[PDB]
């Protein structure tokens, strides 16, 4: 399978996946060689899935220490976040190594009432995001 | 055993050094191939135009310093790189 | 059959391995001709200046490595490729 | 400690000179780099056709005027760069 | 003092003439490189198949006809510019 990303995004989700399944990427700017690539260098995991579109791990090997630290690492990353699109990838890659992802999809039978609801529907959870966080009156 | 034919001698390059000079390790271009091997198997000797045949200098068992070209070959035999090279390109004896 | 002249010998190529220090089965510009043949005919030998001529140091039943080149030259005999080409391109004798 | 063979000549090149005729300082490419050098190792002597060697004219411990070239090959022994490199590049002996 | 080896010869460059079949002063490109000059040191002699050394033909203190070349070498001695180049170099001989 493509590695997911392009750029230092890449990166990011190559070292991710590495804490998560417990391997270390091979490169060359750090100073290996794939050739000399062994069992240790070899990430783990239980159940990998692959279809036309989407790549999955499941029960990925790794000890939960490198996991908070590499989510604290990102969440000091995300306090000092400008942009809307920039903390919002690092919100997703949080999801990815701690949570989950959840996808709401609206039903309706024309456009219109599609875009309305849709509309609707966002706002109800960003309601209930502030709501979460600073309470109710 | 792989013997050659005339003056051509099959050696065994060196391991590349990783730290020169101190502890500061070189990766990349900066350590090129190492021009010194072991030799491993020698001929019978050139042929003259008379017809007679002179042994080689070069023993085996010695290191030598080789200058690598296009008549240098790199072949794998008992799954490991050896060099089969013409005498002609030995340059030096170490020790 | 067919006899070279001079110092011409007639090699047949052996097959490429499939698997390579395993059984994994490599497929492509990877599987490279072999270097390795076994010789067939052998001609009476090369012709020195003066006049005579001195035998082969190779023999026929021999398994030899060669370097492909353009001295060396594919030749259809009896809906079987041979290799025609000149001794001083044999590098090494196995066993 | 290393010996060449044939009629190849160790040497080592002299440093290049700052000053010329006179206290002006040369820095960049106009200060080329020296053409004498001192001569370490020499070997036993070329291979005559019939088959006896002859000693070299140059011995140890004289300077020599040489041109480089691509047979001139450099090399790190001692932690010191010498160059290996065939008696016919000899121009002269000084002195 | 500097001497040459084999059939190298030490020879000084002529300067060019300014006035040409006249008192006209020649200045640019027209004036061409002197191709005479003054012949300075002279080697032992050039190295026979057999090994005996026959002296070169031309002797120190002659004015020869040299074509530059490749085999040309310029080195400056005793600060002032020489010519290191081989004997077949020489075309003719002044007187």
């Amino acid at each position: 399978v493509k590695a997911p990303g392009f750029g230092d995004r890449r990166k990011a989700m190559l070292q991710d996946i590495a804490t998560l399944t417990g391997g270390t990427v091979i490169s060359e700017e750090i100073g290996m060689e794939l050739e000399k690539a062994t069992l240790e260098d070899l990430g783990q995991a239980k159940r990998v899935v692959i279809n036309k579109d989407t790549t999955t791990i499941i029960d990925g090997v790794g000890e939960e220490a490198a996991i908070q630290g590499r989510v604290a690492q990102i969440r000091q990353q995300i306090e000092e976040a400008t942009s809307d699109y920039d903390r919002e990838k690092l919100q997703e890659r949080v999801a990815k190594l701690a949570g989950g992802v959840a996808v709401i999809k609206v039903g309706a039978a024309t456009e219109v009432e599609m875009k309305e609801k849709k509309a609707r529907v966002e706002d109800a959870l960003h309601a209930t995001r502030a709501a979460v966080e600073e309470g109710v009156v | 055993n792989i013997r050659p034919l005339h003056d051509r001698v099959i050696v065994k390059r060196k391991e590349v050094e990783t730290k020169s000079a101190g502890g500061i390790v070189l990766t990349g271009s900066a350590a090129a191939k190492s021009t010194r091997g072991e030799v491993l198997a020698v001929g019978n000797g050139r042929i003259l135009e008379n017809g007679e045949v002179k042994p080689l200098d070069v023993k085996v068992g010695d290191i030598v310093i080789f200058n690598d070209g296009y008549g240098v070959k790199s072949e794998k035999i008992d799954n490991e790189e050896v060099l089969i090279m013409s005498e002609s390109d030995i340059l030096a004896i170490v020790e």
